RNA sequence: GUACGUGAAAUUGCUGAAAGCAUUGGAAAUCAGUCUUACCUGGGUGAGAUCAGUAGUCUCUCGAGACUAUGCA
RNA sequence: UCUAGUGGGCCAUUACUGGCGAUGCGGGCCGAACGUGAGGUUAAGGUGCCGGAAUGUACGCU
RNA sequence: UUGAGAAGCUCAGACGAGUAGGCAGGCGUGGAGGUUUGUGACGAAGCCUUGGGCGUGAGCCUGGGUCGAACAGCCUCUAGUGCAGAUCUUGGUGGAAGUAGC
RNA sequence: GCGAAACCACAGCCUGGGGGCCAGG
RNA sequence: AUAUGUAUAAAAAUAGAGGUCUCUCCUGUAUCGUAGAAGAUGGGCGAUGGUUGAU
């Protein structure tokens, strides 16, 4: 099961990767950075980090900013998968917001990580008829 | 008589909070330098016989009755003459077939059941 | 001026205590205008209460009351000992209590 | 169902006989007492008679609007105001049953208890109003003749800064 | 919404509500502090349906 | 009798006695303001407190008389506890008399007054002069501001007394005051 | 869902809320259980049975249980 | 009759005597020998504030 | 007056630190015999739980969640029966640390 | 990009009196 | 640039001040406000009052 359900099924898409050969600590900081963004902005941010434009800040494992290429490569593909899952699910692509991106450790085989991403549509409030 | 309890807190073991390997069941402190065994100030209490409750209201639930664990219908019929003194309690391993039969019988007998709403639904 | 008050203002001083051991079960209350243990004999047995605010609408009100009773004088300077149905919180030291006039004998 | 089914611990014979209650000395009938608790706190009320435990007191209803009510002698301040002539009004009718509350009943059937629109109101019957008016008639001349009684009873008792009850003499 | 009181029964409320102008009676059954069922009867003798509610969420939740 | 806010004129009061009175009030939930803290008095000759302070100078070293009194109260409170820190925030010790406080009644503490506690002829020091010698440099302006406030307050008292004359004369004019004067009023 | 029965603890991530060992209580969150329907008394209407100024069957030991008829004072 | 454990030392007054040691509690050696509690009253020490309790009364020195 | 589990019930009074050491009564686990017309796919056992209860305690009972095949009380029998530590053994996992470093 | 290891009761402001106790900063 | 009436204002001295040669202090236990279905609905008499909300 996915850890969090921050939306409804008709208005969300998920993509995940298990036992990914990367580093758990670097992935956690990248995941913390892109959490809460929009799919269009996150794609721009990950490409910027790749082409030495912006650096991923380190908050818990600072020992500051850096440009982890392996971590962003995994998150770029996972978000592309989640975007594609939104196409097949008939979702709109303008309100797509990364609602819950989480990174968990994997069986030591190194420090592999499990990554899950859930992208939802921007919740809106309709005007009250009064 | 009212059901007076001298103490309501559990007698936690010393340093059961410090360590997860150390359980919270009471163990007398066998140590010879133990400050808490020495009953200093602020040290947590130790089971003494003086906390023992009144022999007249020992084993009594707050409603003045005593729990009598029951496994079938034949057990609740033993409590016919002690319904002001005892309460039936259905065991956790009794199925929902029997639980209904236990509860229905005990209702006519005027016996309180502590867990009569378990494993069942209402239809009315 | 406005009136409608039938109580004597009092302060929750502290608990009954020695130098290092405290007893929350009895509280020390200073009453307005009572400055000796002879005058404190008047207020014995009166009902003292602590009134405070809350957030839940218990029976449609934000008010909450802890009742009590004056038990005996304390010291020489008009302090009294008050027993409350629930022991007063330690955060209410110096708070304002209300010493009603009932039960009355004068 | 009559032969006992249980141990039936019969209570040992308690030796607590019921003796008449000795009230205060200052709670003589006709005195003006300040009500301390209840909805009518702070009202000044004339005492009529001394019941077994309480005082049957009432404010002249045309003065302060305090009807005929019981009050415990522990929730009244007995003042030294001059007493009101109350010997002219019968008071023997005010008994325990007179002040008792309506015994629970409300004869109902199992179709109106659901869809609960049958509850009457407990409006005070006429004879209670008539007794109150009769008492007012027998009390008003006594309070009118002596000055300041009418304004005193229509007033309310309330403390202010500088008022110390342990030293004020009521 | 009439709070259910006393010894009245669903077959008795239906008759009572039928003469009082009601046309459908819903009975929310709970036990153990959870609303698990809902029976509705079409007044006066219409078909009666028995449902078991689940995943009951309030507006706060 | 206690209320929520009191203003205390610190002139003629001893430092320790007034602080101990103030500290007990603060722990009782009473907000206390002390004004004219530079008129506080200390028992003993000037040099004695002077050598006490310079020994203290030999921790933050504060020279203002208002903060000299504040330290005195602070040592008399449980400052290490949340209760004591709450009490300390209820105390506003100021030098001179701020305009927000010169229009309000100011009480004095008889148990702390120097006249009622010091034998006549006993040498005594003033906190204001002691502070002005250890580094405080505002007593000129504080004294000058005191004269202006005292002059303005004196005019107010004269206006109040003049208005009081009319009502005082009209008191005995009405025969009711003598009709039932037997009540003692 | 083969990294597959159950799946504990140490441990890690995310979300939510709060804050920056014992005693006693406050606030917040939560929870336990809690009764009305019965007793007595009176009458009306019918019902029957252990009732019949009543007849039979079976099992035990005159009458003790179980019955099947028939009546309802 | 048997049958386990020990045959250390330290402190203080006058080798003796106690006390510590297997002993927590109030005060800071003095007081006090401990089941769980309610209430009352005290010992030692205390009552300006921290701190529960007289910024008591009276006589004096600084 | 029913209050004989005579191993029961009932009356009274005193007493309560405790190392070594002695005595007694109890709680728990694996297996054995007997027993409960015992529990169990309408859910056994286990595990989780700011749900409740009992016992001074060792501990026991229970609600809910999870689970899926066996289990328990009582009377005796028996023992490879109770852990916080032995720089204990084995396994698992941390902070050090994304540090030293390549 | 890869990536340890030893070690770890618990943790880390000073002064005085008897690294947490007492009173202060 | 954008909280139960929350009432009370002279100075300085205790071996002297204030007010008009005279008077007062010796604490505020005083002074101001204090009755109303938590403050209702009307009438008369006497002064130009008092309390206020909004400009």
């Amino acid at each position: 099961r996915y850890s969090a359900s921050p939306a409804l099924e008709t208005k969300c898409a998920k993509a995940r990767g298990a036992y990914l050969r990367t580093h758990f600590k670097n992935s956690r900081e990248v995941a913390f950075t892109i959490n809460g963004m929009s799919l269009k902005k996150a794609f721009i941010f990950l490409d910027n980090v790749k082409e030495h434009k912006q650096a991923v800040p380190f908050r818990r494992f600072n020992g500051q900013a850096r440009w982890p290429v392996k971590s962003v490569k995994f998150f770029y593909d996972l978000l592309k998968n989640a975007e594609a899952n939104a196409e097949a699910k008939g979702l709109d692509m303008d309100k797509l917001i990364i609602k819950h991106v989480q990174v968990n450790a994997a069986p030591k085989q190194s420090s592999p990580s499990h990554i899950e991403i859930i992208v939802a549509e921007e919740e809106e409030a309709v005007p009250k008829a009064n | 008589v009212n059901i007076i309890k001298k103490r309501t807190k559990p007698f936690k073991r010393h340093q059961s909070d410090r360590f997860k390997r150390v359980g919270e069941s009471w163990r007398k402190p066998r140590g010879i330098d133990s400050c808490v065994r020495r009953r200093f100030r602020g040290t947590i209490s130790m089971p003494k016989i003086g906390y023992g409750n009144n022999k007249k209201t020992r084993y009594c639930m707050p409603n003045g009755l005593k729990a009598f664990l029951v496994r079938n219908v034949s057990d609740v019929e033993l409590l016919l003459m002690h319904n002001k003194t005892y309460a039936a309690e259905i065991a956790g391993n009794v199925s929902a077939r029997k639980r209904v039969e236990i509860v229905e019988k005990a209702r006519a007998l005027g016996v309180k059941v502590t867990n009569a709403g378990a494993k069942v639904r209402s239809q009315e | 001026a406005q009136g409608h008050r039938l109580y004597v203002k009092a302060k929750h001083l502290s608990f009954q205590r020695s130098k290092h051991v405290i007893h929350p079960g009895t509280s020390i209350v200073k009453i307005e205008g009572c400055d000796s243990k002879e005058e404190a004999q008047f207020y014995l047995g009166k009902r003292v209460c602590y009134v405070y605010k809350s957030s839940k609408a218990v029976r449609g009100s934000k008010i909450r009351v802890i009742w009590g009773t004056i038990a005996r004088p304390h010291g020489n300077s008009g302090a009294v000992r008050a027993r409350f149905v629930h022991n007063l919180p330690a955060k209410t030291f110096g708070s304002s209590l209300r010493v009603m006039l009932y039960p009355s004998n004068i | 169902k009559y032969y006992p089914a249980y141990r039936e611990n019969v209570p040992k014979k308690a030796r607590k006989a019921v003796r008449p209650t000795k009230l205060r000395a200052s709670l003589a009938p006709g005195t003006v007492c300040i009500l301390l608790a209840g909805r009518f706190r702070g009202k000044r009320v004339v005492v009529l008679s001394q019941l077994e435990d309480t005082l049957v007191v009432t404010g002249p209803y045309k003065v302060n609007g305090v009807p005929i009510r019981r009050v415990n002698h522990r929730y009244v301040i007995a003042t030294s105001a001059p007493k009101i002539d109350v010997s002219g009004v019968s008071v023997e009718k005010f008994t325990k049953a007179y002040f008792a509350k309506q015994k629970r009943s409300g004869p109902v059937k199992k179709d109106e208890a659901f869809f609960a629109e049958n509850a009457p109101k407990n409006a005070l019957p006429a004879e209670r109003i008539a007794d109150q008016k009769a008492v007012d008639a027998k009390l008003l001349p006594a309070i009118k003749a002596i000055p300041n009684m009418k304004e005193y009873l229509a007033a309310s008792f309330a403390l202010s800064n500088g008022d110390r009850p342990h030293l004020m003499k009521f | 919404f009439r709070k259910r009181t006393g010894d009245i029964e669903v077959h008795e409320i239906a008759e009572a509500a039928a003469k009082r102008g009601y046309t459908d009676l819903l009975v929310l059954n709970e036990d153990r502090k959870k609303t698990n069922a809902l029976t509705l009867v079409h007044l006066p003798n219409g078909p009666s349906f028995y449902f078991t509610l689940s995943n009951l969420q309030t507006a706060k939740e | 009798e206690f209320q929520k806010v009191v203003v205390i004129d610190a002139k003629g009061h001893l430092l320790g006695r007034l602080a101990s009175v103030v500290a007990k009030q603060l722990l009782g939930g009473q907000k206390v303001v002390v004004v004219r803290c530079e008129e506080l008095n200390i028992s003993g000759h000037f040099f004695r407190n002077k050598l006490k302070y310079l020994a203290y100078l030999r921790a933050f070293h504060f020279r203002a008389p208002s903060r000299i009194f504040q330290k005195a109260v602070r040592g008399m409170l449980p400052h290490k506890t949340a209760r004591g820190q709450a009490a300390l925030e209820h105390l506003q010790a100021v030098e001179g008399i701020p305009p927000p406080f010169d229009k309000q009644k100011r009480v004095v503490v008889p148990a702390a007054l120097r006249v009622l506690r010091l034998k006549p002829g006993r040498k005594y020091c003033t906190v204001g002069r002691l502070s002005s010698e250890v580094g405080w440099k505002y007593n000129d302006i504080v004294a000058k501001l005191e004269e202006r406030r005292k002059v303005k307050s004196a005019a107010f008292y004269q206006a109040k007394l003049a208005k009081q004359k009319k009502i005082a004369s009209a008191k005995e004019a009405s025969p009711v005051n003598q009709k039932l004067s037997q009540f003692g009023y």
